[PDB]
């Protein structure tokens, strides 16, 4: 749907909100259409991202942890070592751990792209194609592997993506809150719980 | 005169185009918009100047090396006054540096065939090199009142800031040009480039 | 003879205002410069003034090609005295002012001749440069 239509689905009090005017941008001269599916993704994908990023740095940040190892071959483990910070544990683990897994969500992205209809072109911004005609490789898909979410018959849906949309956009802001406070004493008036170094975070290596 | 059209009339000096030596008439339309595009030429090159004279004056720098061949490092270059920082830039990247501004020009007079020295002219018009000016579309929010207010304001804001550009450059160098007393950064008013 | 006097004028009034803003400009950091131009042109490197003269030498030939001669140059009809077609910005397009601009043209020709005459002659008679030969006099 339109924009004022979506921003005052999502916000009715706020409205269509665009100091600067992306929405009408047209970037790399491919029309405002497809600019506007590309940024329609981008805010879905940054709000799955930060919600992923803030539920386990819930988790992760308590205590839990896995039982199955990381570094094999009977080596003594660097990220599961006391109350380590998150990003800490990020750095404590191999190299090789961290290139896998971002090589592996490189892998989920080009799927993302290729699969399906593009968003820029004419696709629906966020749905994440299914995993098939890949040879000798058959995975559950990415969005219910399960399939239990049959039955919303496009009523519910698109309320249910306002709804991602928002908390989206919380999750961002709490998730920089936690890096914010950690990393800048003082930034939130709660947080000062978290502790007083990270790393540089926007370094994965 | 030729420049009433021209979208160029300001509010500090009336409403009149303020010629008073008449160039716009001494020529041909191709030559008054040749005059266009040369004044948002120095207009856009004066407040680009304006920032980096700032920027120089400020002493922030990029974090890292100019060349890892050569030691000169952007803290080391700081240290010199504005035009002698381009003077202690590398040869080889001033060159690059001029390769491509003389490659945006040679593709801004040949891409945009209609010319400004042409029918169609369309003077200061640069937009048309796909993904050059505004790249992240922050004018298109804008109608065509505001289109034409946001350009009177960048032709004001350029004149001036070719004014002041001068005027810095020049104010140490010949003492008592500007009235004010505050002490410029010394070193040249002109730079050869190379 | 206008083909010749507009060549000349031209020359020389690029001339004056050069020899005139020499002695208060230098091009920077250029060696062997001198506030007189006398004196400047027996002390820069001759090597630079063989170049001016090869560029010099390179326009008036590519423009004069085949066409250097009384009869040779005017043989076309179309070709005017002194109308070389150097005028990137197009002034000449405007057929209002091109009387105006053509007789200023000759006028401060002529008098940027007589100006470096005069420049040139008064720097030998002083053996200073030209504004300061000036400044000496009141
Ligand atoms: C390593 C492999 C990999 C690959 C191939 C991609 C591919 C993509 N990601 Mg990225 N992404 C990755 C890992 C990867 N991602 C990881 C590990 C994460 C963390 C979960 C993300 C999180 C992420 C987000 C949140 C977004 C992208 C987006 C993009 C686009 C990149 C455009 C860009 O700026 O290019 C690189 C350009 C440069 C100038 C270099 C920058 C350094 C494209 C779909 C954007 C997208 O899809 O928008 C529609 C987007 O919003 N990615
Ligand atoms: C705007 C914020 C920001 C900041 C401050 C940094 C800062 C840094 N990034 Mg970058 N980075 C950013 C956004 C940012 N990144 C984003 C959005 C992405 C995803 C596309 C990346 C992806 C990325 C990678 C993959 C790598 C860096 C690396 C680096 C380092 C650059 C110098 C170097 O050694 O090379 C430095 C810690 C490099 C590094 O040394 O990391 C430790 C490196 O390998 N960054
Ligand atoms: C080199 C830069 C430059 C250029 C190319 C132009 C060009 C133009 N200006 Mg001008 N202008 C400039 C700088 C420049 N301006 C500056 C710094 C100011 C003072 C802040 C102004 C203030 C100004 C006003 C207020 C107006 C114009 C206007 C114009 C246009 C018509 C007059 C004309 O024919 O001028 C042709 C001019 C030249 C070819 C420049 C040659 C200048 C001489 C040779 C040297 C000057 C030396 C200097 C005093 C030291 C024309 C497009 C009018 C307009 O836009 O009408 C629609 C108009 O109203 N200008
Ligand atoms: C007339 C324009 C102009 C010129 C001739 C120079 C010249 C110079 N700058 Mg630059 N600079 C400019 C504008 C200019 N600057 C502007 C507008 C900014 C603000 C973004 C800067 C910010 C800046 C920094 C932070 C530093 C320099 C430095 C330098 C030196 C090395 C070259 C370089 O790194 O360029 C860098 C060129 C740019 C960053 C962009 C130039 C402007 C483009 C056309 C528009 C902006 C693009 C993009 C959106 C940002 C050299 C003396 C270095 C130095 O000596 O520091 C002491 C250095 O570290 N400049
Ligand atoms: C690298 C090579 C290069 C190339 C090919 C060009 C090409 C051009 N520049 Mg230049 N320009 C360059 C570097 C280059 N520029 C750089 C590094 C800058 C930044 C300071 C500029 C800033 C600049 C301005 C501000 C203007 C030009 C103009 C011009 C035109 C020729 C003017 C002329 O004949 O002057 C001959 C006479 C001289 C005094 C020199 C043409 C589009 C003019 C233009 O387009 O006018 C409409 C113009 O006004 N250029
Ligand atoms: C008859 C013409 C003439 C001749 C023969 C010379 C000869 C000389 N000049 Mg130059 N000079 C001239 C005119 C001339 N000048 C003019 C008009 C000026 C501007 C005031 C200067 C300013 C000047 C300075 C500041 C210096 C010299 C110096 C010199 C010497 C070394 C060469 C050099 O560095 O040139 C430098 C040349 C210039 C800075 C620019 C020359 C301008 C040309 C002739 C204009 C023609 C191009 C045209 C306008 C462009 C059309 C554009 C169109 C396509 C749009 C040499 C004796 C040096 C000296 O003193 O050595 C002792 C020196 O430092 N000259
Ligand atoms: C644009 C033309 C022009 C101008 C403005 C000047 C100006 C000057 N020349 Mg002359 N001069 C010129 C062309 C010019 N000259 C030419 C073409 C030559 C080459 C022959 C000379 C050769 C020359 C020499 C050899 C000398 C001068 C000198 C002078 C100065 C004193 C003249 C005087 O007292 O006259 C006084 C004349 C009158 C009061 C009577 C004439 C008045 C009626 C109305 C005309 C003066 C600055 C002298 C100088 O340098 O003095 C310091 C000097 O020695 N000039
Ligand atoms: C300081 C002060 O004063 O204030 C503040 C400042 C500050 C920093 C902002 C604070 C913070 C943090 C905040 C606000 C953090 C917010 C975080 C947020 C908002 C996190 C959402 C995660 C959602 C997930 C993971 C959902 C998955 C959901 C999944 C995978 C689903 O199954 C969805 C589903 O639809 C399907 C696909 C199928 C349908 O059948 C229906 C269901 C439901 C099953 C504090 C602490 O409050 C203090
Ligand atoms: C009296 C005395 O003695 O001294 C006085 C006078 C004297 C001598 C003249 C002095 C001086 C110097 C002066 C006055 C210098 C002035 C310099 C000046 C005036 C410099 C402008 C730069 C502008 C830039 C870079 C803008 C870029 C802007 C860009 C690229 C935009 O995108 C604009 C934008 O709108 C669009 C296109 C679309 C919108 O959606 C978004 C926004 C809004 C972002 C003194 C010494 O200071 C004080
Ligand atoms: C204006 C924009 C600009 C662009 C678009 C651009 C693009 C590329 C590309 C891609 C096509 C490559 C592959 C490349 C490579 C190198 N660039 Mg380069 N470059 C630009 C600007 C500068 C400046 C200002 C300098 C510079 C340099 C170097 C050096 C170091 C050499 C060394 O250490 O000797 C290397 C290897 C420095 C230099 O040459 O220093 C003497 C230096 O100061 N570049 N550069
Ligand atoms: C062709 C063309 C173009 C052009 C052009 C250009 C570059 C034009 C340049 C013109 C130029 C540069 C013209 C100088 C004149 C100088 C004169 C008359 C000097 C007189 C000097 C005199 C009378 C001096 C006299 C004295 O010194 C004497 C003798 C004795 C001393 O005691 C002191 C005095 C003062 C008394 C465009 C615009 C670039 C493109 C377009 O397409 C068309």
């Amino acid at each position: 749907l339109t924009k004022e239509k979506l921003a005052e689905k999502l916000n009715p009090a706020i409205g269509y909100y665009d100091p600067l005017g992306l929405a009408t941008a047209d970037f790399w001269s491919q029309g405002n259409d497809a600019t506007w599916g590309f940024l329609r993704h981008s805010e879905i994908k940054h709000g799955r991202v930060a919600m992923a990023a803030f539920v386990g740095f819930c988790v992760q940040s308590n205590g839990i942890h896995f039982p199955f190892d990381f570094q094999g071959g009977g080596v003594s483990q660097a990220q599961y070592a006391a109350g380590l910070s998150p990003p800490e544990q990020w750095d404590a683990l191999p190299f090789a751990a961290k290139a896998q897994i971002i090589l592996f969500i490189g892998f989920l992205e080009w799927w993302s792209e290729f699969g399906g209809q593009h968003y820029m072109r004419g696709g629906q911004p966020g749905k994440y194609p299914e995993f098939k005609n890949i040879p000798l490789h058959k995975m559950p898909n990415l969005f219910d592997p399960l399939g239990l979410s049959k039955g919303l018959s496009a009523e519910q849906r698109e309320t249910k993506l306002c709804a991602e949309i928002n908390n989206g956009r919380l999750a961002m802001l709490g998730v920089f809150g936690f890096y914010c406070a950690e990393k800048i004493p003082g930034s939130v008036p709660l947080l000062s719980f978290i502790k007083p170094y990270a790393g540089e975070i926007m370094g994965p290596f | 005169s030729a420049a009433d059209g021209m979208e160029g009339i300001s509010h500090e000096t009336g409403m009149k185009t303020w010629d008073p030596l008449g160039l716009a008439d001494l020529g041909s339309p191709a030559t008054l918009a040749f005059f266009r595009h040369a004044e948002l030429k120095h207009c856009r090159v004066a407040m680009a100047a304006f920032v980096g004279w700032l920027v120089a004056v400020s002493g922030v720098h990029f974090p890292g090396l100019c060349s890892f061949s050569e030691g000169v490092s952007f803290e080391d270059i700081s240290k010199l006054t504005p035009l002698e920082q381009w003077a202690a830039v590398p040869a080889l990247g001033k060159a690059q540096i001029l390769l491509a501004i003389g490659i945006i020009e040679h593709n801004s007079e040949w891409k945009i065939k209609p010319h400004y020295m042409a029918a169609g002219g369309k003077p200061g018009d640069l937009k048309g090199l796909k993904s050059f000016w505004d790249p992240a579309g922050l004018t298109s929010k804008m109608s065509a009142a505001k289109l034409e207010r946001q350009r009177l304001s960048e032709l004001k804001n350029g004149r001036a800031a070719m004014i002041g550009i001068i005027s810095v450059l020049i104010a140490h160098n010949v003492p008592g040009s500007i009235p004010l007393p505050i002490n410029f950064p010394a070193g040249p008013s002109l730079i050869l480039p190379f | 003879a206008r083909e010749a006097e507009l060549k000349h004028g031209r020359i020389c009034m690029l001339a004056a205002p050069g020899y005139f803003f020499q002695e208060f400009f230098q091009l920077p950091g250029f060696p062997g410069y001198s506030p007189n131009g006398i004196e400047a042109v027996s002390s820069v490197s001759p090597e630079a003034l063989a170049q001016i003269v090869i560029f010099m030498s390179v326009i008036e030939y590519n423009s004069n090609l085949n066409k250097w001669t009384m009869d040779t140059m005017f043989a076309d009809p179309k070709r005017e005295p002194g109308n070389l077609g150097f005028d990137p910005l197009k002034f000449g397009e405007n057929k209002n002012t091109r009387a105006r601009l053509e007789m200023a043209e000759l006028k401060n020709g002529r008098l940027a001749m007589l100006a470096f005459s005069g420049m040139v002659h008064q720097t030998f008679v002083t053996g200073k440069p030209v504004w300061a030969s000036l400044q000496d006099i009141f």
